[PDB]
């Protein structure tokens, strides 16, 4: 499995694309969340499920191969790193990074 | 639940990993390459409680992972590059297999 | 723990009324033997199940002989519920983890 996303950069005063290259009805795709100089934060599971414990302004959908994230409303605190990583098969893979601003 | 590593290196070396959070003997253990300018990687991971071991095949045959029940510790061995190291314990509760807790990073440099 | 539930039937068994358990539910109609290896190997890469609970509809004893078989060369326990595969057999081998009813 081979992941990309685009765009590498991103410029908002907004959205984000992952698309791939499910498992018996369950989508298998995770976000990241990477402060600099921080370890990664899990953000959504299961492509569908938010984590406990987070803002709710976050939601994310998608199926298959082609699966997006989007956010709102925009705080400071989306201003980081952004990856999606595959679990159908092993070993997993990440994705490119996407900046913000 | 913590974790420490060992410190900067500069042939081969040997990186450990202490566990002083939980019971060292039930949960998987994952290696993770960052070599700045692009994301991550995955190495492998082990299960101290039996020693089961399993190896990515673009680093097979380079790193060699290994445990000690005693003293809680763990052990990656890369013979014969420079990026920046972690180790790292998921949640427990399976299926998601994320990423929790994070080591604190060994710079390796050659 | 991580349980995979699988039932080769012709009756209308659905599948919705089926510390770190998961349980996988299917439901299957042939019972050729290059299908039971092709799905076994598929399920062996999602996310490491130790446990199978198999029935069948049909009524041929050589289900359980392959079962048998193939928990021998993974050394993974299995079940019989129904049918041939749930059919007691003369002499297990201690090699072998089949269990039956």
């Amino acid at each position: 499995i081979v992941l990309t996303q685009s765009p590498a950069s991103l410029a908002v005063s907004a959205t984000i694309s992952c698309r791939a290259s499910e498992y018996y009805g369950t989508t298998l795709m995770q976000w990241y969340q990477q402060k600099p100089g921080q370890p990664p934060k899990l953000l959504i599971y299961a492509a569908s499920n938010v984590d406990s414990g987070v803002p709710a302004r976050f939601s994310g959908s998608g199926s298959g191969t082609d699966f997006s994230l989007n956010i709102h409303p925009v705080e400071e605190d989306d201003i980081a790193m952004y990856f999606c990583q595959q679990s159908r098969k092993v070993p997993s893979t990440f994705g490119g990074g996407t900046k913000l601003e | 639940v913590q974790l420490q590593q060992s410190g900067a290196e500069l042939a081969s070396v040997k990186i450990s990993c202490k566990a002083t959070g939980y019971t060292f003997r039930s949960y998987w253990i994952e290696w993770l390459k960052q070599r700045p300018g692009h994301g991550l990687e995955w190495i492998g991971e082990i299960l101290p409680g039996s020693g089961r071991t399993n190896y990515n095949e673009k680093f097979k045959g380079k790193a060699t992972i290994t445990a000690d029940t005693s003293s809680n510790t763990a052990y990656m061995q890369l013979s014969s590059d420079s990026a920046v190291y972690y180790c790292t314990r998921s949640r427990g509760t399976m299926i998601t297999r994320e990423f929790t807790y994070w080591g604190q990073g060994a710079l390796v440099t050659v | 723990l991580n349980i995979a539930v699988l039932l080769g039937h012709s009756h209308d068994v659905t599948e919705r009324e089926l510390l770190d358990v998961n349980v996988v539910a299917l439901l299957m109609n042939r019972t050729d033997p290059k299908s039971l290896i092709t799905h076994v190997c598929d399920l062996m890469s999602g996310a490491r199940i130790h446990g199978l609970v198999f029935g069948d509809d049909t009524d041929q004893e050589a289900v359980a002989q392959m079962l048998d078989f193939i928990s021998s060369q993974t050394f993974i326990p299995i079940l019989g519920i129904h049918g041939g595969a749930s059919m007691i057999m003369a002499d297990k081998d201690p090699t072998s983890t089949f269990f039956q009813f």
